[PDB]
């Protein structure tokens, strides 16, 4: 039941009173939701954990479709690992930019 | 000019002098590991001796310290004032600052150093006079907290201008703004000197090497799309690179490998400077590491070549200079390797030569150009100087065998050469 | 992939990813995995076209699994590179939700395309 | 229960004029269509996204 | 100090230049052109239509330039003025393709073979009055042959003698290509695809001595290929995939000659290194035959994305070098991709380009010379400085 | 039949990698305290 | 090697003829053929401890000139007899006093915009103007607008140029028959 | 014009006067001035008072 929610459900899991209260009036929605405790999301910092909330939660919802889904599964951690490769080299290069001007 | 400018300029010049309290406040509580309030009230004797702690420490890690111990952190220094002698004394004392950072660069990820610092910094004032040094030095350590206090305490120098917006800020500055302060040229030529200083001194760490080398290529990646802004760099990467492979280490000979094949893949070189460039390589070639690399080298280098006179004969001296370092195995087995390297305008070089400079190793040639596969132009000209040394010298069982392994493969390009130069029938009488 | 059921013969993903294009021209497809689970959950879905090419096909093989609740039809095509082609996008398209509307010009086209793919389930 | 059927039927389709507005202001060349009766639409240009 | 290891810093203190200098290159350089721009080539005589197709003589410095004011027009090409050759008006048949054909028996002939959305072809025979002549029989096949438009042409040997005569192709309705003699007329053979055709090509391979094979390369809609021999009766040898791609606009082979650089001398007849395939969304794959013609389900070499829209010119230059992605839907859509490394240039065309809404392109045979007409009329001409 | 070797000469060239600004940007991040050789591999992949 | 300066002076005038340095200071004067003589500075060094390795490149300072071919058109700008414009074969438009030589000045060919805001056509590698047929300039309303009026060589339009601002104007008048100009005049 | 020198009576401040208007008060030694100020008609002399705080 998890896995059959799309990736944004997963971003704002936590977060549903905040949610729907700014749904229900024309507010501004929340962006991290339970999967703000992340490590990466930890590691970011500013609006870029906003959007590394996003990419963790597009590539959680990967993850977590194909550990639903899979029947040759292995249990050795390899899309996870590979999705987190990914997490963090986009977490790289949106730490590595700056809005000052050199 | 004006008169606020003019007196900018003598503020400039007598930025170190305390002349009331709240100068020499301001100015002593410029520390490296207290705060202002601690280090106002510090005095020298209290600094200076746990500073002399420090340097006892730092010269049980390294015994290069002990002469710095007999000049800089002498007891004659505690009332050694700077600002008080010639600019002879001035320059002594700058070269000895310049000594002891450049080999204490090293040493910046242990607290002896940081407390021992403390002292140049404070005694010295080497945060504002000695200053460029101090940021050539640490610049390795940049994401480092040591880094982030001399910024904070440093007076920034008109070349490191980019780093202004992290001076006094809780986030490190960032690669791409240590790629934007090496890309200029002045700095570039500042840097090759402060190397040029290091690799004579003999003090060239492997940390230093990698983000030197890090930031050199990609200096030339910034620069890979104005031609005018590569040619402009060609004789300042390509002299560091000189400068790294005329010394002894392993480590920094394969920083100027990879600078090397960085740049003659960014922009094509002249034949004569690749040629050139592989003598400097092989001319100082000692380690395994550094030949690993310096094989690698040498093929993309001559990859990256072009026109007519690709796929000469490297003439006698090279080549036998490339013998020496580099035998028949090393090349045969290289080549076997699953890996698959691109080494075809290199190899067909090589056998070239071999025909032109050895007239020996035919049996190796035959076996290696079975081993990797070249193309239509390689091959061609293969079998045009066998062609040649066929007509020069009389032809036997290798020639010949070799000459069998071309018609077992491409036999309508061995006639096409024959047609263009002899005939099948006189090659047959021949051989 | 074995785990792909109903996929397309050559015709029918020829006529599948026509109606892809002139929705996508019409602005009437979500492209991407999860607005299609998006729009099953809403209900303005018409059919759910996915791609037998994914190296992991169970980031996929889920929308199935509520597209039989809804009784929506779904179809697999073999390449997710065309599918990104035809949604008129840069980037391969792993899944893509044709929505629904009633004065669509292209709603004879759609319906023809869902039948034969509820012919073949 | 009839009820509620009316009133989601009408949301659906405010909602369905107001995300062809906001479709509409996006980006990208369009043209705008216009049927036998009035009922207008907006024709986007075969040209996909950069 | 002194007075007068170290041979890159004495080849450096020697050196001022550090690039390879004028003609020892013979290659391109990637990623920064060099193209001056000459007199626009129909600026003597303008055009009263887009024009719609452009070709280069294989010898002589013509270029033949027309479209759907049924006229075309010769000019002779230079540098500095353009002039008008000579200039027919068709009444009642506006022209979409437009060829120089030049036999490789004599190399006399000098044919031009022109059509539009007619039944029928004209043939000029230049003679420097004008003698032209008008195919319009299928010898009964007409009815999977309802408009001209799209043929080209090409080289065929016999196989029993070593007697080449040329072949006009055209493309039909279902899957059809009618391939016909380009002297007289006849029916030779016919080559059906499965699907919606929409473009093919020619390549030639050599056999042996004085002895080629015609192949026909024919792509679906869809994106599927055939490939027919045709030097005997027109039976398939391979059918492939194309590797993406969904609405397929245009094939296009190169790197030996094509339809577009023609061999003069039978003996000169090469393969085709490339061969690309551009499609609806402006994505045009890149296959290498060096290695793509036993694949069956071959992958291209790079996929191209640079311009957005359909692509309806992709030409390769004579050397095989460039290839030139150019879309008739918006303006200034047109891209010279290098190859083999697969990256287009950047510093041409510019925003200042007066390129205008690109419908045809044509590369000159020898002068290393790109001709781009637009909608508004115009062949604008471009040299560029590497040949 | 030099316009024949010519051809030949510019029909063995084989696809390269080219530096781009950003082929180089991400070494930062790993050229903490592996060592040199490592780093001459890691750039060899990318111009590779 | 400290630093090249590249095209100093003409080749086919004779290359730089005589370079030397003022003693004692870091600035050079050179002298070609081509009736031009300029000086080029050492700005002090951009490094703070270094210096001797970071040579700042030398840098454009004063330089005096004329025409490098011998003029074609003369005309004088104004009653005092204190300017004179004159063109020449070397397709330059200068302005040389007879009062102080100090005050002579090229007269630039900088273009301005285009009146509606569409793009200017021309080569993007820039070259002066075809030499000067004829010209007429009448400082009847100099500073207002437009003042002088020239005619080229073998081109089908008369530029116009600002004495006052000493640059080109905004008119280019065509002929409208396909002919090149053979004579300009403007009223007073 | 020509500058009419001063110096407070411990070297610490300095005060120069232009003949046509300008008067700076200054610390000659850091770099720091206190008072730039233009006054166009022509001032001939200065002092400091008792202090670089006051001048003349």
């Amino acid at each position: 039941s998890l896995a059959k929610s799309p990736a944004s459900t997963i971003q704002i899991l936590g977060a549903e009173k905040a949610l729907f209260r700014a749904l229900k009036t024309k507010h501004d929605t929340p962006k991290y939701g339970l999967l703000y405790h992340a490590s990466l999301v930890g590691q970011a910092t500013g609006k870029n954990k906003g959007k590394i909330a996003r990419v963790l939660a597009a590539k959680a919802a990967v993850s977590l479709r194909y550990d639903a889904l899979a029947e040759d599964r292995d249990d050795s951690g390899d899309i996870g690992l590979e999705s987190r490769a990914k997490v963090e080299n986009r977490l790289s290069q949106l730490e590595g930019r700056d809005l000052r001007t050199t | 000019s004006s008169l606020s400018d003019q007196l900018a300029q003598v503020a400039s010049n007598n930025a170190t002098v305390a002349l009331d309290r709240k100068r020499r406040q301001k100015l002593h509580s410029a520390s490296l590991i207290y705060n202002s309030k601690t280090a106002a009230t510090q005095d020298y004797d209290f600094i200076f001796e746990n500073a002399s702690k420090a340097l006892e420490e730092l010269s049980q890690i390294e015994p290069k310290f002990a002469i710095f111990s007999r000049t800089l952190f002498s007891e004659s220094s505690i009332s050694l004032d700077r600002n008080v002698q010639t600019k002879e004394e001035i320059k002594d004392l700058d070269n000895a600052i310049n000594a002891y950072l450049l080999l204490a660069s090293s040493k910046w990820y242990l607290a002896p150093t940081l407390h021992a610092t403390e002292w140049l910094v404070r005694r010295f004032q080497i945060h504002v006079k000695n200053t460029e040094m101090l940021l050539l030095s640490t610049l390795n350590y940049y994401q480092t907290p040591v880094f982030k206090r001399i910024l904070s305490i440093i007076k920034l120098p008109p070349l490191f201008n980019c780093l202004s917006n992290f001076v006094r800020s809780e986030k490190p500055p960032t690669a791409l703004t240590m790629i934007k302060l090496f890309n200029d040229m002045d700095f570039l030529k500042l840097y090759t000197s402060y190397l040029d200083q290091c690799i004579k001194h003999n003090a060239t760490y492997t940390n230093q090497l990698l983000f030197t080398t890090c930031c050199f290529i990609n200096v030339v990646a910034f620069n890979s799309n104005n031609d005018e802004k590569l040619n402009q760099l060609v004789p300042i990467l390509l002299e560091i690179s000189a400068k790294l492979l005329a010394s002894k280490s392993k480590d920094c000979q394969i920083a100027a490998h990879t600078i090397l094949v960085v740049f003659a893949t960014a922009l094509p070189l002249k034949k004569t400077i690749i040629l050139a460039a592989m003598e400097t390589i092989l001319s100082n070639l000692d380690a395994k590491e550094a030949k690993h690399s310096a094989l690698l080298t040498i093929c993309k280098l001559f990859q990256t070549l072009k026109g007519q006179g690709n796929v000469d004969q490297l003439p006698s001296k090279i080549f036998k200079l490339f013998d020496s370092k580099f035998d028949t195995v090393s090349i045969l087995t290289f080549l076997d390797k699953e890996d698959k390297p691109v080494c075809d305008k290199f190899i067909t070089s090589y056998t070239r030569s071999i025909a032109r400079y050895d007239r020996s190793k035919l049996n190796i040639i035959l076996s290696l150009l079975k081993k990797i596969r070249l193309e239509r132009y390689e091959v061609r000209l293969i079998i045009t100087d066998l062609i040649y040394l066929s007509e020069i010298l009389e032809d036997k069982s290798q020639l010949v065998e070799l000459f069998e392994y071309f018609i077992s493969i491409n036999e309508d390009l061995v006639l096409k050469c024959l047609k263009s130069l002899g005939l099948t029938g006189e090659l047959f009488e021949i051989r | 992939n074995p785990k792909a059921f109903p996929l397309a013969d050559a015709a029918l993903t020829q006529q599948i990813l026509d109606v892809v294009q002139q929705a996508a021209n019409l602005r009437q497809l979500k492209k991407g995995a999860n607005e299609a689970t998006k729009t099953l959950n809403r209900g303005i879905s018409e059919f759910i076209i996915m791609a037998a090419d994914c190296e992991p096909i169970e980031i996929l093989l889920h929308l199935p699994l509520l597209c039989e609740d809804k009784n929506v039809p779904y179809v697999f095509v073999p390449s997710r590179v065309a599918l990104g082609r035809a949604c008129g996008v840069s980037r391969p398209v792993i899944a893509a939700s044709i929505t629904t509307n009633d004065a669509s010009a292209i709603k004879t086209q759609i319906y023809a395309v869902k039948d034969k793919i509820e012919t073949l389930l | 229960v009839k009820q509620h059927l009316q009133r989601e039927t009408q949301l659906k389709q405010v909602q369905q004029r107001m995300d062809a507005q906001r479709e509409l202001l996006k980006k990208g060349s369009k043209k705008k269509i216009v049927d036998s009766s009035g009922k207008i639409s907006f024709k986007w240009k075969k040209q996909r996204k950069r | 100090d002194e007075s007068d290891i170290n041979a890159l810093t004495k080849i450096l203190s020697t050196t001022y230049n550090y690039k390879d200098t004028l003609s020892n290159s013979k290659l391109l350089p990637p990623k920064k052109l060099d193209i001056v721009r000459l007199k626009d080539a129909n600026a003597s005589h303008p055009s009263h239509s887009a024009i719609q197709s452009l070709s280069f003589h294989p010898s002589k410095p013509l270029l033949l330039t027309g479209g759907y004011d049924k006229t075309l027009r010769i000019y002779h090409i230079d540098g500095k003025t353009n002039h008008l050759v000579t200039s027919l008006h068709l009444v009642g048949s506006p022209i979409q393709t437009c060829t120089f054909y030049t036999s490789l028996s004599n190399q006399n002939q000098q044919n031009i073979f022109t059509a539009g959305r007619r039944r029928y072809m004209h043939s000029w025979d230049l003679s420097l009055t004008a003698k032209i002549e008008k195919f319009s029989r299928l010898y009964g096949h007409e009815s999977t042959q309802r408009s001209f438009e799209n043929f080209k042409v090409a080289h065929l040997q016999n196989s029993q003698t070593n007697s080449v005569h040329g072949i006009v192709l055209l493309q039909g309705n279902n899957g059809w290509i009618n391939i016909l003699h380009s002297t007289s007329g006849l029916w030779l053979m016919g080559c059906k695809i499965e699907g919606v055709i929409t473009d093919f090509c020619i390549d030639y391979q050599p056999i042996s001595r004085g002895k080629f094979r015609t192949i026909l390369i024919a792509v679906n809609a869809y994106g599927e290929v055939w490939e027919f021999d045709l030097n005997k009766n027109g039976h398939v040898i391979r059918r492939w995939k194309d590797q993406g791609g969904v609405g397929i606009t245009k094939i296009q082979v190169g790197g030996g000659t094509t339809t577009t650089c023609p061999a003069l001398q039978i003996s000169k007849i090469k393969q085709n290194r490339w061969l690309a395939v551009g499609s609806e969304s402006g994505f045009v794959n890149l296959y290498d035959r060096n290695n793509a013609m036993t694949s069956s389900t071959p992958t291209p070499v790079a996929a191209l994305d640079q311009l957005t829209t359909t692509i309806s010119n992709l030409q390769f230059s004579p050397d095989g070098q460039i290839l030139c992605m150019a879309s008739r839907a918006v303006k200034d859509a047109l891209r010279l991709v290098h190859l083999p490394s697969c990256s287009v240039f950047s510093n041409w065309p510019t925003s200042g380009t007066p390129l205008g809404k690109v419908t045809s392109v044509a590369f000159s045979p020898s002068g290393g010379l790109l001709a781009v007409g637009n909608e508004q009329g115009k062949v604008r001409l471009w040299k560029l400085n590497h040949y | 039949d030099e316009e024949d070797i010519a051809l030949e000469f510019i029909n063995g060239e084989k696809k390269d990698k080219l530096v781009n600004m950003n082929s180089f940007t991400s070494m930062f991040d790993n050229i903490q305290n592996v060592q040199m050789d490592t780093f001459f591999d890691r750039v060899m992949k990318v111009l590779t | 090697r400290i630093h090249v300066l590249k095209n100093i002076h003409r080749e086919s005038y004779g290359g730089v003829t005589q370079a030397t340095f003022l003693n004692g200071q870091p600035i050079i004067v050179t002298s070609g053929g081509d009736n031009s003589l300029k000086e080029y500075v050492f700005d002090p060094s951009l490094s703070q401890g270094s210096g001797d390795v970071v040579v700042q490149p030398p840098r454009y300072l004063r330089s005096r000139g004329g025409h490098s071919q011998p003029p074609s058109y003369i005309a004088f700008a104004d009653s005092q007899s204190h300017f004179m414009l004159s063109a020449s074969k070397d397709r330059s438009l200068w302005s040389f006093s007879l009062r102080k030589d100090a005050q002579s000045q090229e007269m630039s060919q900088r273009l301005h915009k285009k009146q509606d805001g569409g793009r200017v056509g021309g080569s993007t590698i820039k070259s002066k103007f075809p030499e000067i047929v004829a010209l007429a300039i009448e400082n009847a309303r100099i500073g207002e607008w437009e003042n002088i009026i020239t005619a080229h060589k073998d081109e089908k339009f008369a530029r116009t140029w600002d004495m006052r601002n000493k640059r080109v104007g905004r008119w280019t008048f065509d002929t409208t028959d396909d002919g090149f100009v053979k004579s300009v005049a403007m009223s007073q | 014009g020509p500058y009419h020198i001063k110096y407070a009576k411990n070297g610490t401040h300095l005060l120069i006067t232009g003949r046509k208007g300008h008067v700076a008060s200054m610390d000659w030694r850091k770099g720091q001035l206190r008072a730039e100020l233009f006054l166009n008609e022509t001032c001939h002399s200065a002092t400091y008072l008792q202090n670089e705080q006051y001048f003349a």
